[PDB]
């Protein structure tokens, strides 16, 4: 993965 | 309770400020009433063209992204929705993604039901209706993708849940303790505990009549990830046999060795 984890990192 | 009954009216904040559409608005568009004017039903391809004009390839695989935009909607807002659970922030990096892997699709389906009637649901937040008849009448596979939902919306809209209902159930659904990977299988389990609880205790506080909601509910859980399982199975038919649908890459991402 890269997104989601690119948006938890908010 | 002080934090029992704290904690569900925070976790129904962060429900109607990160969803909308809601249920509340859904039933306001539906059944007539203070408003008049309804929304424009699609229920043939002539009118699906006039909806599609006003928007700005085959017919099947346009409804298709149509539907891949409210999804990646629909996640990047479980995201936000899911920060605010208490506990949720404070989890591992990677057990943060797996909840919300296993756990979007499951809530996406849920919610979904609210603005869905046995005769249609609403699209593009409320201004519109889509006849169930006319998803049938697509060719397959995509005739059998949204089928299975309104099955499971009817029997799980029995229940007549309200939006603070739901946001807890959703809450839920993404505190689940058994997904695959997860590493603090502990920490997790406990934190589903709490949210289960607060659950268990609203349900028998808003529908003091309905002595077995909370078991029901359990059950739909169950049916929401066996219907998430064939989802994502029909899900690979359609990324592997029609060659003009692409799969979105925040979608293809979860699915990714998902069951």
């Amino acid at each position: 993965h890269k997104i989601l984890h690119r948006l938890l990192q908010e | 309770t002080a934090d029992l009954k704290s904690l569900a009216k925070r976790i129904y904040e962060a429900y109607l400020k990160n969803f909308n559409m809601n249920k509340v608005k859904a039933r306001v568009i539906l059944s007539g009433k203070a408003s008049n004017n309804p929304p424009f039903v699609i229920h043939d391809m002539e009118t699906l063209c006039m909806a599609e004009k006003t928007l700005v390839k085959e017919a099947e695989v346009r409804i298709f992204h149509c539907c891949q935009c409210t999804s990646v909607e629909t996640v990047t807002e479980l995201t936000e929705f899911a920060k605010a659970i208490p506990g949720f922030a404070n989890l591992d990096l990677n057990d943060q993604v797996t909840l919300l892997k296993y756990g979007v699709y499951e809530a996406i389906f849920a919610m979904l039901s609210s603005v869905m009637n046995k005769d249609g649901m609403l699209v593009a937040y409320g201004n519109g209706f889509i006849t169930r008849e006319f998803l049938k009448s697509l060719r397959k596979p995509f005739c059998d993708i949204m089928e299975p939902k309104f099955d499971f919306a009817m029997k799980f809209n029995a229940l007549e849940l309200d939006d603070s209902d739901i946001s807890l159930f959703v809450a839920a659904i993404i505190c689940c303790g058994d997904r695959p990977g997860l590493l603090n299988v502990g920490h997790i389990e406990k934190m589903q505990e709490g949210i289960v609880h607060v659950l268990r205790l609203h349900l028998q506080s808003n529908h003091p009549d309905d002595i077995f909601l909370f078991p029901k509910l359990l059950q739909k859980m169950a049916d929401l990830r066996q219907l998430v399982t064939e989802h994502a199975q029909l899900v690979q038919i359609i990324k592997k046999t029609e060659s003009d649908a692409a799969l979105h890459p925040l979608l293809q991402e979860i699915y990714r060795d998902m069951y």
